[PDB]
C-alpha cells in the first residue's frame, strides 16, 4: 500500500509560536516540544525522478562525503 | 506503544508533547538523546535517499540502461520511493526503540516480492547500505558546536542501535 | 530581461571515459577522448511540485536539524 | 551555447568540445566545477530555502511568504532558477546571460511581490558556500587534485552580482 511512518520531531523551545496541538502541559521545557507520528502513504512523481536521473547520469560527481566506488 | 500502534498500521495523526513527552523520554533508553538521532535522519531524509540510489547508480551504471531495472521514471520513481519507505521505517525503529514494526509492516514478504518483480539484490544491498552509512555518521555527527544542533556528547549507543536496524533490512531482502 | 517564464539552463556534464555505452548525441569525431566526452544544455521550465514543496516542509519546519556542514 | 538561452538542446562532445575547452580557461576544471554543482543542485537549493527558513521562522508563519506549498514551491523554484544561471555562467565564462535573461527587472519584480530582500540575501548566501565549497571541495574525491581556487573565486562572484542585482 506504500505507506511509511512519516516522523516530524519539534524542538520548538522558546518560539513565540503558541503550541495548541496537545495543551496537555507538563510545568518544564517539555511543553515546548513535540514529537508527531503519522502514517501516510510514500510518493515520487515521476517530473522529481526526472529531475534525480538528470543529477544521476553524470555518473561522476556526489556530495562531499562518502568514498568513490563509481 | 498503543498510542503509536493505531498510528503505524488510518489518516489521522498522533501528537505527543507535555507530560506525556516527559514519561515517553522515562520509558525509552536515553529519551533526549534518541530524538536528537531521530531528527537528524529524518530531517536530512531527502538527501539520504538521494544519496544513496544515486551512489548505487554511480557504482552501477548499467542500472539505468534501457535493461536495467531503475530505467524509465516509473521505476526510478519506485525506487526512490522504496528507499524513502526503509528509511521511514528504519526511522521509526529508532523511535519505538525495537524492530516489531519494521520486520512485520516492512521487511516480511519484502524479499519475495522483490524476487518476483526482479528487483536486482545487489543494487538494493548497496542502497541500504549508504543508507546506513549516511544514519550512522547523522548519529554519531563529529562537527563543531557552532555546527551541531545538539549539545555535544557520546551517541555510538544509538549509532550502534540503528545500524542493526539496517541490518535488519539488508539481511531480508538479499 | 527577466521574462517571468521560470526557464532556466538546464546543464548536464557527461565525463563518460570508457563507458560501454556508446557516444551518439554529438556529430563532430575530433579522435581524443574528447569524443567520449559531452556537456548538454538545454532551457527548460524549471518546477517545483506542490508534492516536493509539502514533503520538504515536513523536513522544515523543525526548525532545529540540518545536513552535515553549515553553520547553525 | 546561446542558442539554447534565447527550444531544441546543444550536445557538445568530440571536436566540437574540443575546441570549447581551447576557447575558455581552463576548460576541464571548469566543466569538473559545472559538473559538481549541477550535479548537486537539489542539495544545495533546498539546503539553502531551509537554512534562510531555519535563520527566520516567521517566513513559514501565516505571514510568511513561503507559507503555503504554492509560495515554497515558487521560492524553491527560483533558488534553483537562480542557480541554474549561475551554473551557466561558470560553463561559459562570464555573466552576460545571467544579468540580461535573469536579474535585469528581478528586484522590481520581488519588490511588487513583496517576496523578502532579506531572506533572498541568506537563500543565495547559502547557495555560494555550497558552490564554492563543491568547486574548491570542501579519496572521497572524484577529480584530481589541484587547484580550483580560480574558478570557486569566479563563481563566488556570480553569486555576488546576485547579490548586488536583488538586495
Ligand atoms: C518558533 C520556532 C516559531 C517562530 C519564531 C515562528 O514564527 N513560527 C514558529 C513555529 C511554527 N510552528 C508551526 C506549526 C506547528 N507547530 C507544531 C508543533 C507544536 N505544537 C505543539 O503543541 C507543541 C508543544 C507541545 C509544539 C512544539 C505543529 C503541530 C504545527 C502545525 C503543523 C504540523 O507540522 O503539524 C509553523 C507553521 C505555521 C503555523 O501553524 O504557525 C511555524 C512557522
Ligand atoms: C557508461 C558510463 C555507461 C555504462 C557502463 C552503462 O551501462 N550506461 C552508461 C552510460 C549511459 N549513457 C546514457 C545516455 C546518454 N549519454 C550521453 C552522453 C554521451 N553521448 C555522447 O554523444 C557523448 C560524447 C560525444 C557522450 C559522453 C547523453 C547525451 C545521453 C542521453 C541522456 C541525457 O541525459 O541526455 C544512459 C541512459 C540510457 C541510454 O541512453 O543509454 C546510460 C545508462
Ligand atoms: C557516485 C558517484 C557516488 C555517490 C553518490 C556517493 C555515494 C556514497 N555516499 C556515502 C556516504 C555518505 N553519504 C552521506 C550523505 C550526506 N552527507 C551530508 O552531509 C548530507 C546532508 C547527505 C546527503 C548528500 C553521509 C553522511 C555519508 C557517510 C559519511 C562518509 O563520508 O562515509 C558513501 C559511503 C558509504 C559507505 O561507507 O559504505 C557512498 C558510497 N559515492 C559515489 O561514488
Ligand atoms: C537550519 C537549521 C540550517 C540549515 C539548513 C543549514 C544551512 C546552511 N548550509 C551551509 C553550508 C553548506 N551547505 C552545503 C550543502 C550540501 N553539502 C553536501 O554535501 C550536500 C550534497 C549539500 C546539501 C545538504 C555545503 C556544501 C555547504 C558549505 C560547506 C561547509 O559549510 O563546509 C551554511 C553555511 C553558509 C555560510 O557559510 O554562510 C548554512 C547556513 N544551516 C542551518 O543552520
Ligand atoms: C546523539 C543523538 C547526539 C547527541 C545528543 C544529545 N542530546 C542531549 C540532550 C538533549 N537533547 C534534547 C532535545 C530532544 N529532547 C526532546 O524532547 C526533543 C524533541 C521532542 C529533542 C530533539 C534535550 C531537551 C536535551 C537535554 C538537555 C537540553 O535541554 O539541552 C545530550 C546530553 C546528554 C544526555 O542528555 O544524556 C546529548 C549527548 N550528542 C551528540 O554528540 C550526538 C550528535
Ligand atoms: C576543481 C574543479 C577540482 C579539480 C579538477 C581538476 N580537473 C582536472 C582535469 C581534467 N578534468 C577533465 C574532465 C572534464 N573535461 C571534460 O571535457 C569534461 C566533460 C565534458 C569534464 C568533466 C579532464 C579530461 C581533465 C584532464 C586530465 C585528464 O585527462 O583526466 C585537473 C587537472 C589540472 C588541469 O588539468 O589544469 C584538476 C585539478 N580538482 C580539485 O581538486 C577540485 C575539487
Ligand atoms: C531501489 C532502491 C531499488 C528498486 C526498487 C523498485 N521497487 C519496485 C516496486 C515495488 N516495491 C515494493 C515494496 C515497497 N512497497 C511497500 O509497500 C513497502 C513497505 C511497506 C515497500 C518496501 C512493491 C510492493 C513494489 C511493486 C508494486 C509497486 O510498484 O508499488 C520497482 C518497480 C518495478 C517495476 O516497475 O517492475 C522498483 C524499480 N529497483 C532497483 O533497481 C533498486 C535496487
Ligand atoms: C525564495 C528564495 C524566495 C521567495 C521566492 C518567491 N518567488 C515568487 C514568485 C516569482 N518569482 C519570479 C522570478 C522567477 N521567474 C523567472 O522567470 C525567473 C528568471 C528568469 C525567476 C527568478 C516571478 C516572475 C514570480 C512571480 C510569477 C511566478 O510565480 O511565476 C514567489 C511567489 C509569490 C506569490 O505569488 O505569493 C515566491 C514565494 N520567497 C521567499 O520568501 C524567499 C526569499
Amino acid at each position: 500500500s506504500a505507506k511509511a511512518p512519516a516522523i516530524t520531531i519539534f524542538d520548538h523551545r522558546g518560539c513565540s509560536r503558541a503550541p495548541k496541538e496537545s495543551s496537555a502541559k507538563s510545568g518544564s521545557q517539555d511543553d515546548e516540544m513535540l514529537v508527531k507520528v503519522a502514517s501516510t502513504k510514500v510518493t515520487v512523481s515521476e517530473d522529481v525522478a526526472a529531475k534525480k536521473l538528470q543529477e544521476f547520469i553524470g555518473f561522476k560527481e556526489k556530495g562531499l562525503d562518502g568514498s568513490v566506488i563509481r | 506503544l498503543d498510542a503509536f500502534s493505531r498510528v503505524v498500521t488510518d489518516s489521522k495523526a498522533a501528537y505527543v508533547g507535555g507530560a506525556d513527552l516527559q514519561a515517553l523520554k522515562k520509558f525509552i533508553s536515553e529519551g533526549n538523546k534518541r530524538l536528537d538521532a531521530v531528527n537528524s535522519i529524518v530531517s536530512n531524509a531527502s538527501c539520504i535517499v538521494s544519496d544513496a540510489v544515486s551512489g548505487m547508480i554511480c557504482e552501477n551504471p548499467s542500472l539505468i540502461s534501457p535493461s536495467g531495472n531503475c530505467y524509465t521514471n516509473r521505476r526510478m520513481a519506485a525506487c526512490l520511493r522504496d528507499a524513502e519507505i526503509i528509511l521511514r521505517y528504519v526511522s521509526y525503529a529508532l523511535l519505538s526503540g525495537d524492530s516489531s514494526v519494521l520486520e512485520d509492516r516492512c521487511l516480511n514478504g519484502l524479499k519475495e516480492t522483490y524476487s518476483s518483480l526482479g528487483v536486482p539484490a545487489n543494487g538494493n544491498a548497496r542502497a541500504v547500505s549508504i543508507m546506513k552509512a549516511c544514519s550512522v555518521a547523522f548519529v554519531n555527527n563529529t562537527a563543531s558546536q557552532k555546527k551541531l544542533s545538539t549539545p555535544q556528547g557520546d551517541c555510538s549507543g544509538l549509532a550502534s542501535e540503528v545500524a542493526g536496524y539496517f541490518d535488519k533490512v539488508t539481511s531480508a531482502i538479499s
